Formats: C-alpha cells, sequence, structure tokens
C-alpha cells in the first residue's frame, strides 16, 4: 500500500483509494495483488481476524 | 401554446417566431443526415435585455 | 454547458459576444484575458426527462403503456376472442394500417386490418 | 459534515433557479468551492482534477458552474490570496454558539480529524462531492437502512456506556454546584 | 470501556467570579460484588440477590485528586458469568 500523496496537482492513475473505517490512509496500485497478498496475513494470525477486507470494481477503493 | 400561455417569465419580449429548417448549417455535429430542425428566435425591442445566456438557457427552454 | 479553462488563470469562462464585433469570445473573470471561441456552440444537452432519479421504479410512471385488446374478433388458427390490436405502418405503406396479434398462449397468429 | 444538492434559496433573483452544491459544516452554510479554495487549491483546473466525473451530463456541470457562480458572487477575488478564509471565519463567528477556538485551527481538529494534512481534506472533499455527483447521475446506488452492511448493533458496550455519560455528565453539574457554595467564604 | 468514559470528560474549573477550585479523575478501578453485612464482607453470589431482592452490582472507584494553585462514585449493574463474577 502506497502513501496518499499531499499536493492536490498530482493525479491518480489507476491507484485504487484504501479505506480504514471510513478514513482515506493510503492508496494500491493493483487491488487483485493485494486483497489476496492481505487475506494470507489474516489466515496466518498476523491480522485481527474480525477485519473484513472488501473489493469492489465499481468505486475503484 | 405561446400565444395562449403568460405563465412564462417576462423577459421584455414582443414576439418570438419559429423557423423550421430540414438541414440547418449548424457546424457543431454531422451525425443526423435525415433529421430536421427547429429554430427559436426571441425578439428583441431594439436593445440587449434580453440577450442573456442564462435566463435563455433556464426559463424559454423549460417553457 | 459547454465550459472551457483559462490559458494562464487555468479558471472557469464565460462566453461574452462582442457587440462591436459581431463575434463570440470567452473572458476570463479573474484574469483580464478573452479568447477566441470556436464553432459557436455555448450549449448542448440531449434531452433525457428522467429528473425523478432512484424513485421512478417503485411507482408505476407509465413510460411505456400496453396495448388494448378486443373481443369482438375470431382468429384464424384458433377460435378464440381475445385479441391484441394496435397501429403501425407496414414494410413499404404509406399510412398507418391496423395489425392484430391473438391472445390465446397456443396459436402465435397474427394479421393485418 | 454534510453537503446537500439542492435549489438556490440564498440570493435567489427568480433567475437563476437551478441547482447548486451546498455544505453545512459547524452550523454555517457555505458554498462549496469557497471551501475548496480554502484548503490548498488556488486553480479552476486542479479543483476539477479533483472531482473525478468521467461522465456526459448536463445536471452536473450546470451544478457546478452554479457553484462556480455563487462562489464568485458571494465573495469577491476569492480565487487569489486567502479572502476565501475570511468568509469561513465570518460564517461560523456568526452562529448562535460559536467555538472559542481560531477559524485556522477549527479546520484541523474538526473538518475531517482522521485525516492529518489541510490539502488531504480537499481531496477527501471532492471524493466526497464525487460520490454524490455518481449517486445523482445514476452511477451510484443510495445507501438503504434495510441492508445489514450499513448497519451495527449495540449490545452492552455502546448502550451502557452512553446511559454511564448521560450521568457523569450530571454527577459533574452537582458537583460544581455544591463546590461553588463551600468555596468563598 | 470505563476508561474511555472517564478520559474523554474535561472538567472545567469552578470560578464564581485568588482562591478557585479544579477537580481531576484518574485511574478506574472496578471492584467485584460483595455483601456489606455485619460480620465481614462475604462473598456475594448472584442468587443471593434474586433471593433476596437486591441488586448484584459492584462498586467502581476512582482517583480523584484536587490541586489548588480511591473515592466511591457508584455501582454498576453486574452482568452474569463476566469477568468480575462469583
Ligand atoms: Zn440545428
Ligand atoms: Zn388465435
Amino acid at each position: 500500500m502506497e502513501e496518499l500523496m499531499d499536493d492536490t496537482c498530482t493525479p491518480l492513475f489507476g491507484k485504487h483509494k484504501v479505506l480504514l473505517n471510513g478514513d482515506w490512509v493510503g492508496l494500491c496500485a493493483d487491488s487483485e495483488s493485494f486483497v489476496a497478498e492481505l487475506k494470507s496475513r489474516r489466515r496466518q494470525s498476523e491480522l485481527p481476524r474480525e477485519m473484513e477486507i472488501k473489493r469492489d470494481k465499481d468505486d475503484n477503493e | 401554446q405561446y400565444k395562449s400561455r403568460n405563465r412564462e417569465l417576462k423577459l421584455d419580449i414582443v414576439d418570438l417566431d419559429i423557423q423550421n429548417t430540414n438541414h440547418c448549417s449548424s457546424d457543431d455535429q454531422a451525425m443526423k443526415d435525415d433529421n430536421v430542425c427547429i429554430t427559436v428566435t426571441v425578439v428583441e425591442a431594439s436593445k440587449h435585455s434580453v440577450l442573456e445566456l442564462d435566463a435563455i438557457r433556464l426559463v424559454l427552454i423549460p417553457f | 454547458s459547454t465550459m472551457k479553462f483559462c490559458r494562464e488563470c487555468n479558471n472557469i469562462l464565460y462566453p461574452k459576444e462582442d457587440k462591436e464585433q459581431k463575434i463570440l469570445l470567452y473572458a476570463c473573470r479573474n484574469c483580464d484575458h478573452q479568447e477566441v471561441a470556436d464553432n459557436s456552440c455555448v450549449y448542448r444537452n440531449e434531452v433525457h426527462h428522467s429528473v425523478s432519479e432512484r424513485t421512478q421504479i417503485l411507482t408505476d410512471v407509465a413510460s411505456d403503456p400496453t396495448l388494448p385488446r378486443t373481443k369482438a374478433v375470431r382468429c384464424s388458427k384458433c377460435q378464440h376472442r381475445e385479441a391484441v390490436f394496435f397501429q403501425a405502418t407496414a414494410r413499404g405503406e404509406e399510412g398507418m394500417t391496423l395489425f392484430f396479434v391473438c391472445c390465446n398462449p397456443n396459436c402465435g397468429h397474427r394479421w393485418r386490418e | 459534515f454534510i453537503v446537500r444538492l439542492s435549489e438556490n434559496e440564498k440570493a435567489e433573483d427568480y433567475k437563476r433557479r437551478e441547482k447548486v452544491l451546498t455544505v453545512y459544516f459547524l452550523s454555517t452554510e457555505i458554498p462549496v468551492w469557497l471551501l475548496f479554495f480554502a484548503l490548498g487549491v488556488s486553480s479552476d483546473k486542479e479543483a476539477m482534477d479533483l472531482i473525478a466525473f468521467d461522465g456526459d451530463d448536463a445536471s452536473i456541470t450546470n451544478s457546478l458552474i452554479a457553484s462556480i457562480h455563487v462562489a464568485d458572487a458571494v465573495c469577491e477575488a476569492f480565487r487569489c490570496g486567502n479572502n476565501a478564509l475570511t468568509y469561513v471565519e465570518q460564517q461560523i463567528k456568526s452562529t448562535k454558539f460559536p467555538p472559542a477556538e481560531s477559524v485556522d485551527e477549527c479546520l484541523h481538529l474538526y473538518l475531517f480529524p482522521g485525516l492529518q494534512s489541510l490539502k488531504k481534506k480537499a481531496r477527501f472533499l471532492g471524493y466526497m462531492v464525487k460520490c454524490l455527483l455518481n449517486s445523482y447521475a445514476g452511477k451510484r446506488k443510495c445507501e438503504n437502512r434495510d441492508s445489514f452492511r450499513n448497519k451495527r448493533i449495540e449490545l452492552a458496550g455502546e448502550l451502557l456506556e452512553r446511559e454511564i455519560r448521560v450521568h457523569l455528565a450530571h454527577a459533574r453539574r452537582k458537583m460544581t454546584r455544591a463546590m461553588q457554595k463551600h468555596l468563598s467564604g | 470501556g470505563l476508561q474511555n468514559v472517564f478520559q474523554s470528560f474535561g472538567e472545567m474549573l469552578v470560578e464564581p467570579s485568588w482562591r478557585y477550585a479544579t477537580v481531576k479523575f484518574g485511574e478506574v478501578t472496578v471492584e467485584k460484588p460483595t455483601f456489606f453485612s455485619d460480620d465481614k464482607e462475604l462473598e456475594f453470589l448472584p442468587w443471593h440477590a434474586r433471593l433476596q431482592n437486591m441488586t448484584y452490582s459492584a462498586r467502581i472507584k476512582v482517583n480523584v485528586q484536587v490541586e489548588v494553585f480511591d473515592i466511591l462514585i457508584g455501582s454498576i449493574p453486574v452482568m452474569v458469568k463476566s469477568i468480575l463474577c462469583k
């Protein structure tokens, strides 16, 4: 996950947004390789088990 | 309906002629060669008090 | 409805017709700049009457009415009285001719006036 | 932070009667394009690149043009310098119960406290405007209360503390009102 | 849950108009439900509260410090078989 940019002039090319509890915390380039790598940490007791990881392509976030 | 309904707000309009034309010369998007065009022209009383764009866009078009 | 952007100000532009030149110009409100317009198009809109967004499918808006039915006729294949009638045109005719469609679910027959 | 999309009741000359984008922050209705220019944004181009619409509609562009017009009419030269922050300060300070802090610091702990930078909460504001325009254009469904996706239940961790707090607020008011009578001899 | 309640409140300064008052709250310490009888502090069970018609509750004690330039605050009802239960 990449850090959210600071300048208001840099546009988002294809980076999907990351919303942690409704708060924008970062950006991910490829979400299909991000959620699949994040669920493996949840299935190995490296993450909280009561954590919903949703990936929708309609809003790109 | 123009000559029988005064519910439109007054833009100091004395006449409103409508010229039917089957081929208009508006070079914007030539996508329909088998359609007709309707030109609505407002008659002004020798001034520019009607020539604003927002009133024509908001009152004359939905009327 | 068509909006353009300023060259140096990078703000919105407003259409301003020059009465002394009889042309169309786009003038920036913040910076003193009057750009040359193009094709004299200041408004364009595909007319869509969908002014009730996210509410047209709850109540019956009736944007597609039904065809009327009559029972004073009789079909050719089956001996049914109910039939759907409407008005349309043919492939090369000039006018409007009455058509019929049978209401029987096993008939499948249609005929003209 | 409530951002609505309704008709322009304020400064209506009976001709400009289209929809406009206004916000409801700290009981003060300001136009959204003044709040854009008050936080980092210096031009209309980068303010439209933040609200990425990528569509073709006539009710969105006309509403954005009306928002730009109501931002330029309510404040003179708001797109140059820091004239928008004065209007934001005067709109919060004219409320019935304004906060005692300065308005330059009220935009850092009240407007999106989960974000750090003052320019990032403008991008979040543009994202919030983009979601509203996508829901108005029919490309996004509204949130329904019947679904359990937008619903959270509370059994004892929120039902009991919200009754503990309304009694602690009375115990802290029955303490000062009895210590004030035993403080000055 | 109790620390977030007792830590999100800000006590205003008691100024009637020098000599002023300012009170604060510290750490939250909840005890176990006991019975304050005449002999000693006996063990209190949830069926003793059901048969004697009383509340199975535990007392809350917070650190109160008053500065000028373990105090009982209440009792919360206790659910049966909780993190503090007989
Ligand atoms: Zn035409
Ligand atoms: Zn038949």
